[PDB]
């Protein structure tokens, strides 16, 4: 991979998009991207400390 | 035939004069980043092993 | 038997024989005169140009 | 973790099956090599002066004439779609 | 200028927007007008992309699902792969130049440009250029003028005339600083700097000790 | 020692970096004793 960007950038974007994508598809109940979507909130948060 | 000390009789100093023959008529960052390379080893210091 | 200096930078002898004078024996030598390299690049170019 | 060569084999005996169909698919190749050993022809043998001269040839029976570079193309379109890029 | 986008701007907006450039190798102190087109650019985007949702039915929801997904202030990387992504798990094939942003109602991908210029002339010029039927377009202008593919607007009255008025007010304030007329927008010229690798320092001085007998400077013996 | 220029990735910038340091005039460096 190329990116000026640092791990966790690239991390969360990707880890967000998945899951839009993958509630979309209808693989995934509500329940699953909310927590995961709170869990990427969490790691962004402490990304910052 | 073959070669005696080829390792010790060939000098950096020649090693950058034939690169420097060699990138005539080129942009100057080229021939500069060629040619260090030789004036890096022209002075060149050796570790003596483990003692 | 080449030229001795003292490097300003690391401070260490350095030889250099680069035009030293030409050999008399046949033992091995380190006197590579630089007009004679410049000319078999040159003859090398000329042989296979560009 | 460190295991002895012991667990290999005992995988090999006790451990969980999964189904193998893909394999021939995915390696192609040498499964495309043994099925055409078994099906090729033998002849007499020829005792006589061999000359052999070096030269370039190309060892692939099997190749869709690609490069490197779209070689990496279609592989990344087909493995990893979604890493593919910009290109098309 | 530089400080009128720092300071009339959310923060997250001018960091977007200074990595995005910086990740093209320009420095952001040399190009401002670029800085103020693509710090606007986001800014509309994610107004036209803020406070739209999607219900489970899947119908509009204003204050859950996005209805906007953002593709303008990532890397390429990231861009690119999101573009792949979202043509392969709906169905529309992707572009061969970067959308904007990507709509799941219509599931179609839609440009915004905002730009000083009448929409006519730049519509035009996107339209163009993308050479794509199959993406929506939007354009703005500072003025009020707007206007989208066979005139349909896809957001609210209430939210284009939203956006509108913040694109005003904004134009207002940089009036105000009065640079206006000297903003004029940027277009991308993708310049190339020319490469450079100079000798200078301690290293030159070793360069001048590595030459035969009869020579006492690099430059010489070059 | 507050020298970046490698952060691009390219070959040719980590060169350079080489010779910026190179042109410093202290360099900094970690060592790990175990007592």
């Amino acid at each position: 991979p190329v990116g000026i960007s640092s791990m966790v950038e690239a991390m969360v974007s990707r880890a967000r998009i998945d899951a839009r994508i993958d509630f979309e598809s209808g693989r995934i109940k509500k329940e699953e991207f909310a927590e995961i979507m709170k869990i990427c909130s969490t790691i962004e948060e402490l990304r910052r400390q | 035939g073959d070669n005696t000390k080829w390792n010790e009789n060939q000098n950096p100093r020649m090693f950058l004069a034939m690169i420097t023959y060699i990138t005539r008529n080129q942009p100057e960052w080229f021939r500069n980043v060629l040619s260090i390379a030789p004036i890096m080893f022209s002075n060149k210091m050796a570790r003596l092993g483990k003692g | 038997k080449g030229k001795w200096t003292t490097n300003t930078e690391t401070g260490a002898p350095q030889l250099n024989p680069i035009d030293g004078p030409l050999p008399e024996d046949n033992e091995p030598s380190g006197y590579a005169q630089t007009d004679c390299v410049l000319e078999a690049m040159a003859f090398l170019e000329e042989s296979h140009p560009g | 973790v460190m295991v002895s060569p012991l667990a290999v084999t005992w995988w090999n005996r006790n451990g969980p099956t999964t189904s193998t169909v893909h394999y021939p698919k995915v390696y192609k190749t040498y499964f495309e090599k043994v099925e055409r050993l078994k099906h090729g022809t033998f002849g007499p043998v020829h005792f006589r002066n061999q000359v052999k001269i070096r030269r370039r040839v190309d060892i692939n029976p099997g190749h869709a004439d690609l490069s490197a570079k779209e070689a990496q193309d279609v592989i990344m379109e087909v493995v990893f779609p979604n890493e593919v890029g910009a290109r098309i | 200028m530089e400080d009128f986008v720092r300071q009339c701007f959310n923060p997250m907006i001018v960091e977007l927007a200074e990595k995005a450039m910086k990740e093209y190798g320009e420095d952001p102190k040399i190009e401002t007008n670029k800085f103020a087109s693509i710090c606007t650019h986001l800014e509309v985007c994610f107004m036209y992309s803020d406070f739209h949702f999607i219900d489970e039915r899947g119908e509009s929801t204003i204050i859950l699902k996005h209805r906007f997904e953002i593709i303008e202030g990532r890397d390429r990387t990231m861009a690119w792969t999101v573009v792949n992504s979202i043509c392969n798990t709906t169905g529309v094939e992707k572009p061969k130049f970067l959308p904007d942003l990507y709509d799941y109602k219509e599931n179609r991908f839609i440009e915004i440009g905002v730009t000083r210029r009448e929409v006519h002339i730049y519509y035009l010029e996107k339209a163009n250029k993308i050479k794509s039927e199959k993406t929506h377009i939007h354009i703005f202008s500072f003025t009020g003028e707007e206007m989208a593919t066979k005139a349909d607007y896809t957001l609210d009255e209430e939210s284009r005339a939203r956006i509108k008025t913040r694109l005003f007010t904004i134009r207002q304030e940089m009036a105000s600083r009065g640079l206006w007329d000297s903003f004029r927008q940027s277009e991308r010229g993708e310049e190339t700097i020319e490469e450079r690798f100079e000798i200078t320092g301690t290293m030159r001085r070793l360069a001048d000790q590595s030459l035969p007998p009869n020579f006492s400077s690099l430059e010489n013996f070059r | 020692n507050g020298l970046t220029a490698n952060e691009s990735g390219r070959l040719i910038d980590f060169l350079k970096d080489v010779m910026d340091s190179m042109d410093k005039e202290e360099m900094e460096i970690t060592t790990h004793f175990q007592r």
